[PDB]
């Protein structure tokens, strides 16, 4: 039916701005918009409701319109605790429909990722497996492309990456990424690299190690 | 005020099948209806289906019908969802909401906690803590693989909490229908090796503390 | 054709 497209996955700005966060429905809801919070921690709480005008007892400074298919919750003075992500939810029609969502982050300047690149453990290795791990550490922007590399080409089963939400202090990311082998494929090869593209340089940081100077 | 609490984290067999709990407060039960949405940590969430308490009526969203099952019960004030032939694509958090109506319609004004639930084999089984030192310059980074553990979570710090500036310990991500993780520390090169640098991960589910020694070399 | 509670 109605799905709602929220536009803008992660939206960027800094305390104090007035943030709008937009939602668009794939066909007229006569105002049937209801706005939720979910916070880091996982609970969701109401905010606006019906045509994005009303309120459910909360800050003056959370605002809400839109008439056709577009809408938007516009968050005067934003606040620290107003960090969050924000989904928009059709009431008009069944079945009920969220947007994507919307996730604030906090504007900081660009920092390029320190990178970090370590061989399979001996503890590991007498176990049969191995694991090359590759950590990327205080970035911002949050956006990054790591690839990694077996004997000089690309591969890409084994890989599995985490990243670490904001950070509390700075306002930084971090990604881990983990390519797992068998130790016999392990030591069939050499070379292993971690790229990182990010653009903080148009050339990629690279980090590699060679079995042979082990 | 208005309550719902949610039951309890939930580990089950693909095949298998679930039962949750929705537990309301402070308010008239029958006079709302109660929501579920799903959180599969993808892309959004999810309009399961609805129930209203007095009513005993149901709505479902067509795609989780025929697998998932809404009920009530009201000497206790508790609703119920079921999940049936569960499968990999099962594992999310699960929440209830308050219905209220305005307008002609309804929106979600009271939410619970919510209830995850994992769709898997494993048991209880302690993780592999594999030490991550550089491979043969002022600051030094070291780190540390918790691999093939279940389930969550799982505590890493390093030197039991003397080092605490420096550390990332990243979410753990399902491989194998084990959890892994990683951590790391960065210390000056003037602590290491010269002294020890040791990351200590519990396991609570297995009564696990681990702690393991970063040492030069491989 | 069928019944909801707010909509189809």
């Amino acid at each position: 039916d109605i799905q709602m497209t929220q536009t803008t996955s992660s939206l960027s700005a800094s305390l104090g701005d007035r943030v709008t966060i937009s939602c668009r429905a794939s066909q007229d809801i006569s105002n049937y918009l209801n706005w939720y919070q979910q916070k880091p921690d996982g609970t969701v709480s109401l905010l606006i409701y019906y045509g994005s005008r009303l309120h459910s007892g909360v800050p003056s400074r959370f605002s809400g319109s839109g008439s056709g298919t577009d809408y938007s919750l516009t968050i005067s003075n934003l606040e620290q605790e107003d960090i969050a992500t924000y989904f928009c939810q059709q009431g008009n029609t069944l079945p009920r429909t969220f947007g994507g969502g919307t996730k604030l982050e906090i504007k900081r300047a660009d920092a390029a990722p320190t990178v970090s690149i370590f061989p399979p453990s001996s503890e590991q290795l007498t176990s049969g497996g191995a694991s090359v791990v590759c950590f990327l550490n205080n970035f911002y922007p949050k956006d990054i492309n790591v690839k990694w590399k077996i004997d000089g080409s690309e591969r890409q089963n084994g890989v599995l990456n985490s990243w670490t939400d904001q950070d509390s202090k700075d306002s930084t990311y971090s990604m881990s990424s983990t390519l797992t082998l068998t130790k016999d494929e392990y030591e069939r090869h050499n070379s292993y690299t971690c790229e990182a593209t990010h653009k903080t340089s148009t050339s990629p940081i690279v980090k590699s190690f060679n079995r042979n100077e082990c | 005020e208005v309550q719902l609490q949610q039951s309890g984290a939930e580990l089950v067999r693909a095949g298998s099948s679930v039962k949750m709990s929705c537990k309301a407060s402070g308010y008239t039960f029958t006079s709302y209806g109660i929501n579920w949405v799903k959180q599969r940590p993808g892309q959004g969430l999810e309009w399961i289906g609805y129930i209203n308490p007095g009513n005993g009526y149901t709505k479902y969203n067509e795609k989780f019908k025929g697998k998932t099952t809404l009920t009530v019960d009201k000497s206790s004030s508790t609703a119920y969802m079921q999940l049936r032939s569960l499968t990999s694509e099962d594992s999310a958090v699960y929440f209830c909401a308050r219905s209220v109506y305005y307008g002609g319609s309804y929106y979600f004004d009271y939410w619970g906690q919510g209830t995850t639930l994992t769709v898997s084999s494993a048991k209880t089984t302690p993780p592999s803590v594999y030490p991550l030192a550089p491979g043969s310059n002022s600051m030094v980074t070291l780190g540390c693989l918790v691999k093939g553990y279940f389930p969550e979570p799982v505590t890493v710090t390093w030197n039991s909490g003397s080092l605490s500036s420096g550390v990332h310990t990243f979410p753990a991500v399902l491989q194998s229908d084990l959890y892994t993780l990683s951590s790391s520390v960065t210390v000056p090169s003037s602590p290491r090796p010269s002294e020890t640098v040791t990351c200590n991960v519990a396991h609570p589910a297995s009564s696990t503390k681990v702690d393991k020694k970063i040492v030069p070399r491989d | 054709p069928y019944p909801a509670w707010h909509a189809p």
